[PDB]
């Protein structure tokens, strides 16, 4: 329950807003009764603990407190499975996350997306959706390369033209990705002539022999 | 002359007349090398379906006064089947002008400023307009009825004035549609 | 007394063109013992511009000749180019004994007026020269031809700018006596 | 005329044929029968000639549907462009992972030139392009043809940015404005290739057309700020003498169409404009004393500037009633152009010979020269004797009222004043 709390902390996760704020509810469940969320409503407890930055920013006034009270009268225990069977519903287990912002098609801008990458797969998830974008599996990579500021993500020849990633923590991705090729292995059982010059030389002959004929008509 | 001088008892004397238009848009068609007009591609689409429509329609209505006999109604129908003959067939070859000129070697053309049909239309127009006015004494009638077309005609050749200035390249040119 | 006139208000009309009649009447002052030099040089400038405006079509008249050698599809290369040079082939010769009726016989002023007339045709087909160069430029297998066409068509752009220059030039030295 | 073209259309002309004859033979059936309303074999063959009518009117319909004018050349372009895009990506991996080479015998500049030029191009013919995808298809196949066997050797030119280029993550950025480019070219594909110049396509056709065109407009600047902007890094740029020229010559042409405009807001353009250009080549002239490297930028900056002037001069050339006037800003603006022609020129030459102070003296000679062709400019503009050019500088001047007293009461709040 904690370790995903603070991979929700983390902003890893890929969480709603709203699916926040079940999780909210099963903590305040948890960690409190439904009526303390009741009594009080200002709650960083509820807000700062419960919810990653960007999540506390959104000041979930009460639809967290709607989740307290779905929640409600079920048990600390009740709530703890609750949210440990939420959070393992979403493929995001087995999977890393990273923060990226990446070159959007059509026009020179830069698109908020989550790197999301498990051991034998690879994801894409807007950071602002929490829905994966595009998907692939490690078998589909056929090649990689990162630059110390994005990382070269070849979905083999079916995918039509890759999208690189831009990333700060991309070398890290890359020793990751090397990392990840593992289990792929452990699938495995036992001068004086130039390009330039002889162009130029061409044009030198056709001149020539141009010349010849000029003279020759002349 | 055929209609109004000739009595429609015959009624193939319309018969004839689509022969003669037959004929005449069936050159028309020989050779596509210019558009009969600038209703355009799609526009020349829809002018090929409604007119198919008013083939099928006729294909009803001459076979069944055939059937009947009865010539008037008859002749109506074909005679309006021979309209609809005449419009697809420009339909067909300004469509054949347009996408013979949308081959990609195809060099198309401005085809200039000029929309002479019209202009000449309306000068013929003019013509009779001022035709009426010789003789002495005219119906009012026919008088105020010149008036009025030859209004919108000298309006439209007013815009094709200005259209004209608008578009071409000389600007004494344009001075001179101007005055 | 103009300028004091200028000096008591600014941009009052009647002071512009009292300046204007000024300037041009010590231009005509001038033209005593002079303007046959004063033209002379008008021309100078003139008739340098046209020089070089043939020059510049020697240019493109010798890409036109690389340009059609080179492509595969050498016929329907759907080029611009081809009708392009064919114009300004037209158009040359006409300038040129504009040209040498200016040196040939300069006093006589209707031969500058010829001159002129000459130039200010031969402006129009500068845009197009240079719209079809341009979308030749990719065209070319021999980026060597590219340059040659390139260089060319800078030569033709800075061309038609003095050219339409020194036609300003002769149109404040226009006589209106051309009929 | 091309022949295949009047040889595909054999077909449509046949079927055409056909309804004229069908209704030939119909109608001497119809003459049969207008003999005797029964006659059995006539009515068959009037049948016939009906069912020849229909076929053929059906066969017209069919050539017609087939017809797709000008979409094979589309896809055609689509799927070379995305050829494009693989190779791109393949120089994209060579480079992140830093394994393209150039081709060294060639040289940048003229690689950004043969950019420039496929640009512009493309540029310049979307909107007809746009207006195409409106009404017409036939020029509108053309067009895009055209526009495709321009992107591929603009792809050339790519691959040599890529594999040339010295700054890593600035090439990279090169060629994501490559990409960028050809998306939306892709995306243009689409929304003409559905649209076919159809008025009869719904809304969202039309949508979808204006802001591709956008983005690629976006694309286009951006990359004209790329180019420029390396020309100004490079040390001598004839490239903006280029620019200069399609100024003129634009300039020349002239604007068919009629003013929108007020005439005194065009008055505003143009003063906004020359005094920025006045206060700009005079910096420009105190850097040359300074140092020339950054001439480039100022130079290219000038470039631009002259490009609006003579953009918004013409609808202001044909916004007033006395065009002698026009003419008249016109022979002013052409002298701008020579006076700043010779300015980039001289710039650039002492950007290689930043020592000599022969190189100067031209510098500060023109400079001179072009502030005359201002004056001259300054002149004309008030000359346009609409509005009242002093209510312009009157404002000009009020502002600087207000920056006085602004400085007026800070000293009031230290207390200065006293």
């Amino acid at each position: 329950y904690v370790q995903a709390r603070d991979d929700i902390l983390n902003g890893s996760h890929p969480v709603s807003f709203d699916k926040a704020c079940e999780f909210a509810g099963f903590q305040c469940q948890i960690q409190f009764g439904p009526h303390n969320e009741q009594k009080h409503k200002a709650g960083f407890l509820d807000l700062k603990d419960f919810l990653p930055k960007e999540y506390v920013k959104q000041k979930g006034e009460r639809k967290i407190f709607q989740a307290h009270k779905n929640c409600g009268q079920m048990s600390e225990i009740e709530a703890k499975v609750r949210y440990v069977k939420l959070a393992r519903s979403l493929k995001t287990y087995g999977v890393s996350f990273f923060l990226v912002k990446e070159k959007m098609k059509g026009k020179n801008k830069l698109v908020p997306r989550l790197l999301g990458i498990t051991k034998e797969c690879v994801m894409r998830v807007d950071e602002k959706t929490k829905e994966v974008i595009q998907e692939w599996s490690l078998t589909n990579i056929k090649r990689w390369a990162a630059s110390p500021k994005s990382f070269t993500l070849d979905f083999g020849d079916y995918q039509d033209g890759y999208y690189s990633v831009q990333t700060t923590e991309g070398e890290q991705i890359a020793q990751l990705i090397a990392g990840y090729i593992d289990i792929i292995l452990k699938k495995k059982k036992s001068p004086p002539l130039t390009s330039a010059q002889q162009a130029l030389t061409g044009t030198i002959n056709s001149s020539m022999q141009a010349v010849q004929a000029a003279q020759a008509t002349l | 002359l055929i209609t109004m001088c000739t009595q429609q008892a015959p009624g193939q004397k319309e018969c004839d007349n689509a022969l003669r238009q037959l004929e005449t848009v069936r050159e028309l068609l020989e050779n596509p090398v210019q558009p009969i007009n600038d209703m355009s591609y799609f526009g020349c689409l829809d002018s090929v379906m409604e007119n198919s429509k008013v083939l099928g329609e006729a294909m009803t209505g001459i076979s069944q006064n055939a059937k009947n006999g009865n010539l008037p109604e008859f002749g109506d129908a074909i005679a309006t089947a021979s309209k609809a003959l005449c419009g697809f067939t420009e339909a067909a070859a300004q469509a054949a002008y347009l996408v013979g000129v949308s081959d990609p070697n195809s060099q198309a053309g401005q085809q200039g400023l000029v929309e002479p049909t019209q202009f000449a239309r309306a000068n013929q127009a003019i013509q009779m307009a001022c035709q009426s006015l010789g003789e002495p004494g005219c119906t009012q009638a026919q008088v105020l009825s010149a008036a009025t077309i030859v209004a919108k005609h000298t309006s439209a050749l007013c815009n094709s004035c200005r259209l004209a200035s608008a578009r071409t390249a000389n600007p004494t040119a344009k001075r001179q549609f101007v005055q | 007394e103009a300028a004091k006139g200028a000096a008591a208000h600014p941009d009052s009309e009647e002071q512009q063109q009292r300046l204007r009649e000024a300037a041009e009447g010590l231009r005509m002052a001038t033209n005593a013992a002079a303007q046959n030099a004063i033209k002379k040089k008008l021309v100078q400038r003139l008739e340098h511009a046209a020089k070089q405006a043939a020059a510049s079509a020697t240019q493109t008249i010798a890409a036109a000749q690389h340009a059609a050698s080179a492509p595969k599809a050498s016929a329907g290369p759907q080029p611009l180019l081809v009708q392009s040079c064919k114009a300004v082939a037209e158009q040359i010769p006409l300038l040129v004994q504009g040209v040498r009726g200016s040196q040939a016989q300069p006093d006589s002023p209707s031969a500058q007026l010829a001159l002129i007339a000459a130039s200010q045709s031969f402006l129009q087909p500068g845009g197009k020269m240079v719209a079809a160069a341009k979308a030749s430029v990719p065209t070319i297998q021999d980026q060597a031809s590219a340059m040659q066409l390139s260089q060319c068509a800078k030569n033709l752009g800075t061309a038609l700018a003095e050219l339409r220059t020194a036609a300003q030039k002769a149109q404040e030295a226009c006589g209106p006596l051309e009929m | 005329i091309s022949p295949e073209g009047r040889a595909a259309m054999e077909p449509i002309v046949i079927s055409a044929k056909t309804m004229l004859e069908s209704a030939g033979g119909l109608i001497q059936t119809a003459r049969a029968l207008a003999v005797n309303p029964r006659d059995p074999p006539r009515w068959s063959v009037l049948a016939g000639h009906s069912r020849t009518v229909s076929d053929s009117i059906k066969k017209l319909i069919t050539s017609m549907r087939d017809k797709a004018p000008g979409q094979l050349e589309c896809e055609t372009a689509i799927a070379a462009l995305n050829s494009c895009l693989r190779d791109l990506d393949q120089a994209s991996l060579a480079a992140v992972s830093q394994q393209l080479a150039p081709r060294e015998g060639i040289s940048q500049e003229a690689l950004h030139t043969q950019m420039l030029t496929a640009v512009q191009e493309i540029s310049h013919l979307i909107e007809p392009l746009a207006s195409a995808a409106r009404a017409e298809a036939s020029q509108l196949g053309h067009k895009v043809s055209q526009m495709a066997q321009y992107f591929e050797p603009l792809t050339l030119a790519a691959v040599g940015a890529a594999s040339k280029t010295l700054s890593h993550p600035q090439q990279m950025a090169l060629l994501d404005q490559t990409k960028t480019l050809a998306e939306s070219a892709l995306q243009l594909l689409y929304t003409a290739k559905e649209a076919g110049g159809n008025p009869k396509q719904a809304a969202h056709t039309q949508e979808a057309l204006e802001e591709a065109v956008q983005m690629m407009t976006e694309a286009v600047e951006d990359l004209t700020t790329t180019l420029n902007e390396a020309a100004s890094a490079a040390g001598v740029v004839g490239g903006m003498v280029d620019s200069i020229t399609q100024a003129i010559n634009q300039l020349d042409e002239g604007p068919m169409g009629d003013p929108e405009g007020s005439f005194v807001d065009y008055q505003t353009t143009m003063v906004r404009t020359a005094k920025a250009i006045a206060v700009t080549v005079q910096e420009m002239v105190t850097k040359s004393n300074t140092s020339p490297e950054e001439l480039g930028p100022l130079a290219n900056q000038l470039t631009s500037d002259y490009g609006r002037l003579a953009s918004q001069a013409k609808p202001a050339a044909v916004a007033a009633e006395n065009e002698e006037i026009g003419a008249h800003i016109k022979h002013r603006v052409q002298e701008l152009g020579h006076g700043c022609s010779a300015l980039v020129t001289k710039a650039g030459a002492l950007q290689c010979s930043p020592s000599d102070v022969y190189t100067k003296k031209e510098l500060i000679e023109c400079a001179r020269r072009v502030s005359e062709k201002v004056s001259h400019v300054l002149a004309a503009l008030q000359a346009g004797n609409r509005g009242t050019q002093a209510c312009i500088t009157a404002a000009s001047a009020v502002s600087g009222i207000i920056a006085d007293l602004d400085t007026t009461i800070m000293f009031a709040t230290a207390g200065t004043l006293n």
